[PDB]
């Protein structure tokens, strides 16, 4: 099917406790495979699934220090930023930063992303046609004028077509066990009573990979949108995801509700019944 | 500036089974700033061997952690996630309910 | 892999 690369970006500036924090992950799909962060003492990217162990010193030398330029840059923008905003020396700010590409279904270059945040609001955005800025600010519009000036779109343009989707498309072939698998979700229902007349049905996914789900109540086939609590989706730790849904369902009533469960790995969408 | 409320849950890795192994998570997410203090409670008292995920966020910026460690849950007891954060005026508890 | 040119805003 469809895939993607995307990397994260965030650094916080922290007056008078020294340099910026600065963390960077990578992931291909729903799966991290990398991590660096300026406060932890190796200095240098590091493999955050098994697939990408075996790259070797040469990629692990060059993702190092290619992080620790975005280390800096993101350190002069925290600098930068204070002086657009006219803000003062004293508080704790916040950049990020995210970009990268989806191949479609045919491993074929569709999409591509780079975006930026200050204190939690979009700043500026590359648009889908990887030619021209979002700006969203009067502050911002300085930062797209000199990236209009510096023809920094085609630069990106260049890598999110050309170096990230044939990245993308090694790392699948490498990491394809990890990667190019489904783990369909493992289903269940809890029944816990409320009161004397009404209890509540909660219908379980666990276990499943990649995170996109769907998990739905129905009463006589009809959808209980606004009566469903759904939480989200969520880690487990192991590299599969966890969701639940539930209903209150008044006595005798349990045979009307069926729970529908969604699922890439599923070779049939479920329809589950408390019975 | 934006501030962002932490979504907290709390559950175990593995259906919980009484003697068996497994791993105590408290997920919190959607929040911001990123600054967070995340502790894992057995029976009131703070646990030292938590570990936790790298900095990440979702389209919307806001951030995610995963908090977790090791546990062998017993009938008796209690485990609960403590959360603060600036936009908690006092540390919000939750408690883990082996069906949540 | 990483983007290896760098910019400033």
């Amino acid at each position: 099917g469809s895939h993607s690369m995307r990397y994260f970006f965030t650094s916080v500036s922290r007056p008078g406790r020294g340099e910026p924090r600065f963390i960077a992950v990578g992931y291909v799909d729903d799966t991290q495979f990398v991590r660096f962060d300026s406060d932890a003492a190796s200095q240098r990217m590091e493999p955050r699934a098994p697939w990408i162990e075996q790259e070797g010193p040469e990629y692990w030398d060059g993702e190092t220090r290619k992080v620790k330029a975005h280390s800096q840059t993101h350190r002069v923008d925290l600098g930068t930023l204070r002086g657009y905003y006219n803000q003062s020396e004293a508080g704790s700010h916040t950049v990020q930063r995210m970009y990268g590409c989806d191949v479609g279904s045919d491993w074929r270059f569709l999409r591509g992303y780079h975006q930026y945040a200050y204190d939690g609001k979009d700043y500026i955005a590359l648009k889908e046609d990887l030619r021209s800025w979002t700006a969203a600010d009067m502050a911002a519009q300085t930062t797209k004028h000199k990236w209009e000036a510096a023809h920094v779109a085609e630069q990106l343009r260049a890598y999110l077509e050309g170096t990230c989707v044939e990245w993308l498309r090694r790392y699948l072939e490498n990491g394809k066990e990890t990667l190019q698998r489904t783990d369909a979700p493992k289903t269940h229902m809890t029944h816990h009573a409320v009161s004397d007349h009404e209890a509540t049905l909660r219908c379980w996914a666990l276990s499943f990979y990649p995170a996109e789900i769907t998990l739905t109540w129905q009463r006589d086939g009809e959808d209980q949108t606004q009566d469903t609590e759904l939480v989200e989706t969520r880690p487990a730790g192991d590299g599969t995801f966890q969701k639940w849904a539930a209903v209150v369902v008044p006595s005798g009533q349990e045979q009307r509700y069926t729970c529908h469960v969604q699922h890439e790995g599923l070779p049939k969408p479920l329809t589950l019944r408390w019975e | 500036m934006i501030q962002r409320t932490p979504k907290i849950q709390v559950y175990s890795r593995h259906p919980a089974e009484n003697g068996k192994s497994n791993f105590l998570n408290c997920y919190v997410s959607g929040f911001h700033p990123s600054d967070i203090e995340v502790d894992l409670l057995k029976n009131g008292e703070r646990i030292e061997k938590v570990e936790h995920s790298d900095l990440s966020f979702s389209k919307d910026w806001s951030f995610y952690l995963l908090y977790y460690t090791e546990f062998t849950p017993t009938e008796k007891d209690e485990y609960a996630c403590r959360v603060n954060h600036v936009t908690l005026s006092q540390p919000k508890i939750v408690k883990w309910d082996r069906d949540m | 892999l990483l983007y290896g040119f760098v910019n400033y805003v």
